[PDB]
RNA sequence: GAAACUGCGAAUGGCUCAUUAAAUCAGUUAUGGUUCCUUUGGUCGCUACUUGGAUAACUGUGGUAAUUC
RNA sequence: GACGACCCAUUCGAACGUCUGCCCUAUCAACUUUCGAUGGUAGUCGCCGUGCCUACCAUGGUGACCACGGGUGACGGGGAAUCAGGGUUCGAUUCCGGAGAGGGAGCCUGAGAAACGGCUACCACAUCCAAGGAAGGCAGCAGGCGCGCAAAUUACCCACUC
RNA sequence: UCGCUACUACCGAUUGGAUGGUUUAGUGAGGCCCUCGGAUCGGCCCGCCGGGGUCCCUGGCGGAGCGCUGA
């Protein structure tokens, strides 16, 4: 039977991004309701013990985050399996070192430590306008936020960059022709390049351009763009290499030179 | 049949036992909640009036 | 019990389908409530996801609205006539959405006047006198013609409406399901659908 | 801190393949035709220095051969 | 800070619906309908769309491009065996979807069940008795009878995944 | 063709037997809904006692319509 809502999940059905094992044992850790989606997110059990290897078994996971120690967009969470995603930034207060979840080129989360002055505001991506009750205009992000009262030129599919302490939108980045773009979603995965068109077949998801550093052109839908800067300018920071997806016939080659088979 | 008297002044009670159906005529064909003196009980109750407040059946 | 499924009847072909699951529950269908009049009574029932929803049995009073004055008073409801569906509802006095009723209609005479300071369909000057001229005329001046010239040219409430009032009962048809909000509520008939349901009431009956 | 009232969960998980041929199922789309415990963010101003009666555990008397009576 | 709470959004879903896709059978050629079959108008009911159901009205809908009836040692798919190229046969079985707890039926509580490690009744079985009454559901894990050519221990532990 | 021995299916008096499913006619447990019903348990209206105040308000005991009202 099915006559209510699932609460496990099997390792196998698990997502591919989590790059989890198959021998360990039957389950996956589930993420639990949040602002992430399902597939998107990144249950904080995942982060300390499969990369930062900061813990070794659940129980070691769940007796550093009751410590209070771990903070997810300045507030501190106490769920293990708490459904962290794009644009959100962990902090370990008793190191002192940060991290912003950014698909890495291959189409995964890595880590990516950044600096303390940077690790006060976040993006979000518009998905919503509306005017609630009274004639007051609301918005509403990809990570559920609710922003009252907002500037009369943001719209939809905009980005806008918050405060951790204050919500309150501070500047805003407007969807067209010539901005920076990250990708989110499907074959193109964490790729970077400016906007360069955008189609609009009406009533069936629009279809829109990109441009790389090197020529390289992919198509996307409008539903999987988030705008990260005014024009190539990025306004947070980047991983190395930048989104630039090389073909394998390259990450051959660099892997040969370099030599990377020790340290 | 026997009978649970109980006493809600002080709190006390006693399971009595009688045999004499002549002693239990005051109770026959009447309802639960119901009062009914016990003068037919014996010589010690004269002025005892009592309510009937159930019981249990043969088998419990 | 009774249900609502799709399941149990043939398709386009008119080959039958045989059975694909016991019957579920939210395909449930819950007996009809019959909306009879008199003194209130109104039951709840608890529907998919909490949701009360107020079952109505005996009801008697509705919020009608008179739409060419923006009238709307709370209203004694007095027969049903016409019933556009089956017609054994009108012989069993049940009352159902785009039914057709007959109510007091005091209150809009009590607004009208008050308003224009005219008087509507009444029978003599005897019974006026009395009393409630007190309030057709007044101690006023300005006020009196500065408003009430306001209140003229307006008064020309339609032939069809006027023969009504000399009875005292209106001919109104109700908006609102009263078995899942409990209230009869409605409007006041104007218009063509006036003449279309009097040709339809002095044709079918009598 | 036993017990007991209260809250929550018990609708996930496990097992099997009898039924069932436009059904189930797959890819594709739609809810502008609906509901949603929980999580996340909004929202929280048209006798009062604090009201009522009544139950369990506990004490005591019990019934039936027998029951989580 | 813990708790509770109205409504809105979000999340995990759920539900209904569109297009295309199926094994064998003509010794199944016409089927469907006041015991709703296809459609219209108004309602009932329901979480919402809807002959879903009632009242009046029309006489329609499907078929040689195989309807309708019958059979399947038929639960569907991701897949498995063999394989020059094309194909043939298998898929009860660890992932996903569905359906069912002896057979049929009805419902309580709840956000969520037509739930059976819940309740009520009939059918078939079966246990206890002081003959008044009471109690039951291994297609969970072990184990036993039966059936058959055909399938393991009435062990240990929450240390790992959850 | 006739005659022998083994085996396989066919027709058929019995109007075979059993099993399962259909189905007109009649009955129909049990739950839900509705219209009733009212076992029983309360509260406010009249005395005596204790508190306040000018007979009333509280708490208790008893009794009269138990009148009304609630579950
Ligand atoms: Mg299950
Ligand atoms: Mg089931
Ligand atoms: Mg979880
Ligand atoms: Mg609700
Ligand atoms: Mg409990
Ligand atoms: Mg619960
Ligand atoms: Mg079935
Ligand atoms: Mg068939
Ligand atoms: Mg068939
Ligand atoms: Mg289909
Ligand atoms: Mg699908
Ligand atoms: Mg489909
Ligand atoms: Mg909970
Ligand atoms: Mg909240
Ligand atoms: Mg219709
Ligand atoms: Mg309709
Ligand atoms: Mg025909
Ligand atoms: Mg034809
Ligand atoms: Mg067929
Ligand atoms: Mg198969
Ligand atoms: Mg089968
Ligand atoms: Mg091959
Ligand atoms: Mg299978
Ligand atoms: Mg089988
Ligand atoms: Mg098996
Ligand atoms: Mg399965
Ligand atoms: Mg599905
Ligand atoms: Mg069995
Ligand atoms: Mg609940
Ligand atoms: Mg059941
Ligand atoms: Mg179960
Ligand atoms: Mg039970
Ligand atoms: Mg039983
Ligand atoms: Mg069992
Ligand atoms: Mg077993
Ligand atoms: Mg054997
Ligand atoms: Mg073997
Ligand atoms: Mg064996
Ligand atoms: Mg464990
Ligand atoms: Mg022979
Ligand atoms: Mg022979
Ligand atoms: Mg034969
Ligand atoms: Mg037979
Ligand atoms: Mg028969
Ligand atoms: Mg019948
Ligand atoms: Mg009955
Ligand atoms: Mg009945
Ligand atoms: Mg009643
Ligand atoms: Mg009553």
């Amino acid at each position: 039977m099915a006559r209510g809502p699932k609460k496990h999940l099997k390792r196998v059905a698990a997502p591919k991004h989590w790059m989890l094992d198959k021998l360990t044992s039957v389950f996956a850790p589930r993420p639990s309701t949040g602002p992430h989606k399902l597939r998107e997110c990144l249950p904080l059990i995942i982060f300390l013990r499969n990369k930062l290897k900061y813990a070794l078994t659940g129980d070691e996971v769940k007796k550093i985050c009751m410590q209070r120690f771990i903070k997810i967009d300045g507030k501190v969470r106490a769920d293990i399996t708490y459904p962290a995603g794009f644009m959100d930034v962990i902090s370990i207060d008793k190191t002192g070192e940060n991290f912003r979840l950014i698909y890495d080129t291959k189409g995964r989360f890595a880590v990516h430590r950044i600096t303390p002055e940077e690790a006060k505001y976040k993006l979000c991506k518009v998905r919503k306008i509306f005017v609630g009750t009274k004639g007051i205009p609301h918005l509403v992000t990809h990570d559920a936020r609710t922003i009252r009262y907002p500037d009369p030129l943001i719209k939809m599919n905009d980005t806008i960059q918050i405060d951790l302490e204050t919500g309150k939108i501070t500047d805003f980045i407007k969807f067209d022709t010539g901005n920076l773009c990250m990708v989110t979603g499907g074959a193109n995965l964490g790729r970077i390049g400016v906007i360069t068109n955008r189609e609009r077949h009406p009533g069936s998801f629009d279809v829109v351009h990109v441009k790389d550093a090197n020529g390289n052109s992919f198509a996307t839908r409008l539903s999987n763009i988030f705008v990260i800067g005014k024009g190539n300018k990025p306004w947070i920071s980047l991983p190395r290499g930048k989104g630039i997806r090389l073909t394998i016939a390259e990450e051959r080659d660099k892997r040969l030179a370099a030599k990377q088979s020790s340290g | 049949m026997k009978l649970n008297i109980s006493f809600p002044a002080t709190g006390c009670q006693k399971l009595i036992e009688v045999d004499d159906e002549r002693k239990l005529r005051t109770f026959y064909e009447k309802r639960m909640a119901t009062e009914v003196a016990a003068d037919a009980l014996g010589e010690e109750w004269k002025g005892y009036v009592v309510r009937i407040s159930g019981g249990n059946d043969k088998q419990g | 019990g009774i249900s609502r499924d799709n399941w149990h009847k043939r398709r386009k072909t008119g080959g039958k389908r045989k059975p694909y699951h016991k019957k579920r529950k939210y395909e449930l269908g819950r007996p009809a409530a019959n909306t009879k009049i008199g003194p209130r009574r109104i039951h709840t029932v608890g529907v998919r996801g909490g949701n009360k929803k107020y079952r109505a049995l005996r009801l008697d009073v509705g919020n009608f609205s008179w739409g060419s004055e923006c009238c709307t008073r709370k209203t004694r409801i007095i027969d049903v006539v016409y019933n556009a569906s089956n017609n054994e509802l009108v012989r069993t006095k049940t009352l159902v959405k785009n039914c057709i009723v007959l109510i007091d209609s005091t209150p809009y005479r009590q607004w009208y006047e008050s308003h224009y300071a005219l008087p509507l369909g009444r029978k003599k000057g005897a019974k006026l006198t009395p009393e409630e001229e007190e309030i057709l005329n007044k101690k006023r001046s300005k006020k009196i013609q500065k408003k009430y010239d306001e209140r003229k040219k307006n008064a020309k409430i339609s032939s069809l409406l006027e023969e009504q009032f000399q009875q005292g009962k209106l001919l109104a048809c109700i908006a609102s399901r009263p078995g899942q909000c409990g209230r009869a509520d409605g409007y006041v008939l104007e218009g063509k659908e006036l003449e279309f349901y009097l040709r339809k009431i002095k044709a079918r009956k009598g």
